[PDB]
């Protein structure tokens, strides 16, 4: 019965105005909800308490660019002048004392992406399989991805310029100084490695693509 | 009405 | 700082029970409650229940009755969450959070305690030296690497020439595939440095009491 329905994960320009929607189950239209913000690898943080009349109280460390409003069952989070640090999943919560027991429920969360952040384009380092691993009938290709900001990348491998998606393990991005790094491994047999002209590690970042290829062939 | 007792 | 200090990461076997700890500091522990939240990797928040330190009274999400037990120790300002009959389903970050007796807001949260429920067995890495293919040897700088393959669990430590090579080193967090970790580290030196001077990566795996030094040879 107690249900929170969060609006579609959205994408807002740096310095633009964002409005997220959390809608209450219709019978619970008078209820107070809480907004929460979960940035990567970090515990959720309390953002505010938001009442039926639009009155709110923001939590420890929340800037005055976060406000709220209400309309019937709709509970809204407004961010003006959205900043990169606002990039996160926004999660609403609601409590009630049902069947004489207290219960808290969470919305599914809304992924807020900030477009137009300042950008450092990824550096790729690619390694062939070692003579030693080849002797074991195996071939890991290594793509190391560094010097990038913000953290959102995708990684794709090509053999002879066509998609190879089987045997690929790709890491999530992690902090390195004021930037991010990620790794990708392509697992193949030594014959697949020897029988192709080229392999490509291709990384997409903020509308950009960087590709680094390597060949089994002598120079 | 919303009730919260813990 | 109002703080909630959680117990550290746990790797446990299926069918066992674990106990996570949540130590309150710099706030009246008995003037507030402790709530617990489940997060599965890349999934939303799931409310587990609430302990009232002051009363001992507990409230639980129906799904967790017989799964989670919440206890509080006033004398030590500590809340505990025990999980029984562990399965892979129970693999998640567990958060403790402060809330009031009469409000929704989880206003402060602990850092999280990563409970991993696995029958992964301890495994020493295979270490491989990464030299570039001839094509990547024509630069002003050259980048070499080491592949640390199929180890369990975290961590390993990696150095280059016993920590004599320090800047220009990038070590990439491990990917996990089929309960084995893989990672790589790169080192960038002036092309004049290698191969004339020896570069060797040094990999220690405390769990398996193993250390491997691999010399990077030209291919």
């Amino acid at each position: 019965q107690l249900v929170l329905t969060q609006s579609s994960s959205a994408s807002f320009s740096l310095g633009a105005s964002a409005k997220l929607t959390c809608t209450l189950s219709s019978q619970h239209s008078t209820y107070t909800i809480e907004w929460y913000q979960q940035q990567p690898l970090k515990p959720p943080k309390y953002v505010m308490e938001l009442k039926k009349d639009g009155s709110h109280s923001t939590g420890d460390g929340i800037p005055d660019r976060f406000s709220g409003s209400s309309s019937g069952a709709d509970r809204y989070l407004s961010i003006s002048n959205i900043q990169p640090e606002d990039e996160a999943i926004y999660i609403c919560g609601v409590g009630d004392t049902i069947k004489e027991q207290f219960v808290y429920v969470f919305g599914g969360g809304t992924k807020v992406t900030v477009l137009g952040q300042p950008k450092s384009t990824p550096t790729l380092t690619v390694f062939p399989p070692s003579s030693e691993e080849l002797k074991e009938n195996k071939a890991t290709l290594v793509c190391l991805i560094s010097n990038f900001s913000p953290s959102g990348v995708t990684v794709a491998w090509k053999a002879n310029g066509t998609p190879i998606t089987q045997g690929v393990d790709t890491s999530n991005p992690t902090k390195e100084g004021n930037k991010f790094m990620a790794s990708s491994f392509l697992h193949l047999t030594s014959d697949q490695w020897r029988s192709h002209n080229s392999f490509t590690c291709q990384v997409t970042h903020e509308g950009d693509t960087v590709e680094k290829s390597l060949s089994p062939a002598e120079c | 009405v919303q009730i919260i007792y813990k | 700082q109002v703080q909630l200090q959680q117990s550290g990461a746990a790797l446990v076997r299926p069918g066992t029970s674990v106990k996570v700890s949540c130590r309150a500091s710099e706030y009246a522990f008995t003037n507030y409650v402790i709530e617990w939240v489940k997060q599965r990797p890349g999934q939303g928040l799931e409310w587990i229940g609430v302990i009232n330190p002051g009363s001992g009274g507990t409230n639980y999400n129906e799904k967790f009755k017989g799964k989670a037990t919440l206890i509080a120790d006033k004398s030590s300002s500590t809340a505990y969450m025990q999980l029984s009959s562990l399965t892979s389903d129970d693999s998640a970050v567990y958060f403790c959070a402060r809330s009031t007796y009469y409000s929704g807001a989880l206003d402060y949260w602990g850092q999280g305690t990563s409970v991993t429920v696995s029958s992964a067995k301890t495994t020493a890495p295979s270490v491989y030296p990464l030299a570039p293919v001839c094509g990547d040897t024509t630069g002003s700088s050259v980048t070499l690497g080491c592949l640390v393959k199929g180890y369990f669990p975290e961590p390993v430590t990696l150095t280059w020439n016993s920590g004599s090579l320090s800047s220009g080193v990038h070590t990439f967090p491990a990917v996990l595939q089929s309960d084995l970790y893989t990672l790589s580290s790169s080192v960038t030196v002036t092309s004049s440095t290698w191969p004339s001077q020896s570069i060797t990566c040094n990999v220690a795996h405390p769990a398996s009491s193993t250390k491997v030094d691999k010399k990077i040879e030209p291919r």
